[PDB]
């Protein structure tokens, strides 16, 4: 159960669901950056 | 020597358009890492 510890409470499970959305908000939005950098045609 | 200041300012020109869209393309990436934060 000491081994079965450090998976748990260290960063609190209702914490850890409001982090996932932040986690797939980080990747959305390091996508988004990726697109916009890629899509638009700066050159004339 | 007319020519010479035409055939100088039309590709000051090429730069002058260059550089200003890509200055533009330096800007419109410059600000959109400030909202990142």
């Amino acid at each position: 159960k000491l081994i079965s510890t450090m998976p748990g409470i260290h960063l609190s499970p209702e914490q850890q669901q409001q982090q996932l959305q932040s986690l797939r908000e980080q990747v959305r939005t390091k996508n988004e950056l990726l697109q916009k950098y890629k899509s638009l045609c700066m050159f004339e | 020597n007319h020519e010479a200041a035409t055939c100088l300012e039309d590709v000051v020109y090429r730069g002058d358009m260059l550089l200003e869209k890509i200055q533009s393309a330096l800007a419109d990436i410059a600000q959109s890492q400030l909202k990142t934060r």
